[PDB]
């Protein structure tokens, strides 16, 4: 009981909102097109929700990694370029 | 004198190389070395100089020499160079593979530090696959260095999917160490096997098997799957296309 | 109860599949070799499983 | 202990501020170099 309920609440929010979106998509498709906008405001006057604690922080790392590949694209070309320094260098004197 | 040439054509100082080397000596010293013994032909290959190693093969010669036996093309396959490794090899295919001191060949080094393209061109020129020493194949030595990229480029093309060669005791071959020591490599190898021959709906797809060893040998039988459980990797094992089915039908007699 | 059961379910899948593989390996060894392939198709026509959440 | 990582990251951006300028500076090596002989 505890194991699975804990597991559902671990990412609860999606289960719920996926319930409402699913319902509206499978309501949207059946009802006739002419009965659309109205009803639809496409705007709204404005005059215990969802928990902070759940998170994904692996991405943080996935953000670092791309940067570091950019750094080796920005280092290898330098290495190439430096051998290309010596291939046109004027070493005389002294050898 | 003459020392500078070693330097110059190590780093590939083309004009100094050409004007110093054309005398003509008849290349008595061309064909010279100092400890650790090495030749310009090599030092061109070590640090990547297609231009100079080409020119030096236009004059040519010796075309091989080796102090710890490596030859030049190993020093080429050391890093991930290409143009060198193209033309050098293309001059002769007889002067290309050497197995000493402790058995290795260009392919064996090239599947260490080196990038994948090198290997792709070596298969594109029928390099030796089979030669084994010590005990462990180039593929072995690749995976024990944990390189994704090569052992991913090899499997598509061409000349083996996953080759034969094996024994003992260390290190056991060959797929099960894939599964112990770089997981998810199968995943790619795996999806390359199956069909979904007919596309979307009403399709019957066959599932070929690499897995069976296959013996006889009554050899830790079922083997590779077992080596998945032990150990440990399981998001191959869970992979739908194959294992689940195998164990399902196997579980038909098993049922009985 | 909760601590250990939670711990088993944390990596449950391996325990199970290791059960079936173990059983088939210790069935494979006893049964006579001549009764192998058949039975073995070495192919299969194709015509609530395992949880995403566990990860490394 | 995520912060630990957030501590590493700033350092690595400091490293690319300290590498790019080097790259600039090296092309600026060649733009004033005396390559003759030999070309």
């Amino acid at each position: 009981a505890v194991g699975d309920i804990a597991d559902v609440q671990k990412h609860a929010s999606l289960k719920r909102i996926a319930m409402q979106v699913e319902l509206h998509t499978s309501l949207e498709k059946k009802l006739p097109l002419w009965f659309l906008r109205k009803v639809d405001q496409k705007s709204t006057i404005v005059y215990q929700e969802i928990p902070n604690a759940d998170k994904s922080l692996e991405m943080e790392i996935l953000k670092q990694k791309y940067r570091l590949k950019d750094l080796t694209f920005l280092l290898e070309k330098q290495h190439e370029l430096i051998k290309l320094i010596i291939q046109k260098m004027e070493i005389i004197s002294e050898t | 004198k003459k020392s500078p040439l070693h330097f110059a054509a190590s780093y590939g100082r083309i004009n100094t190389c050409q004007r110093l080397l054309q005398d003509i000596s008849d290349t008595r010293l061309l064909n010279e070395g100092d400890l650790h013994g090495m030749t310009p032909l090599h030092l061109a290959a070590k640090n990547g100089h297609d231009k100079v190693v080409q020119l030096l093969l236009k004059k040519g010669a010796l075309f091989l020499s080796d102090h710890n036996g490596w030859t030049a093309l190993h020093h080429a396959s050391m890093g991930g160079y290409t143009q060198t490794m193209k033309v050098i090899l293309d001059t002769n295919l007889k002067c290309t593979d050497r197995l000493d001191e402790d058995g290795n060949t260009a392919l064996h080094f090239a599947a260490r530090e080196g990038h994948a393209k090198a290997v792709a061109l070596l298969l594109s020129h029928n390099a030796d696959i089979v030669l084994n020493k010590q005990q462990a194949s180039f593929l072995h030595l690749a995976l024990h260095n944990k390189r994704k990229e090569v052992v991913l480029t090899i499997i598509r093309s061409k000349r083996w999917d996953e080759c034969l060669k094996i024994f003992s005791h260390n290190s056991p071959g060959n797929k099960c160490p894939i599964t112990e020591m770089i997981e998810y490599l199968p995943e790619c190898m795996k999806v390359l096997l199956d069909f979904c021959m007919l596309h979307s709906t009403e399709d019957k797809s066959c599932r070929d098997y690499y897995i069976e060893y296959n013996f006889k040998y009554l050899y830790e039988p079922l083997t590779a799957l077992n080596a998945m459980v032990q150990n440990n990797r399981i998001e191959l094992l869970n992979h739908p296309v194959c294992k689940e089915y195998l164990l399902m039908k196997w579980l038909a007699y098993g049922f009985r």
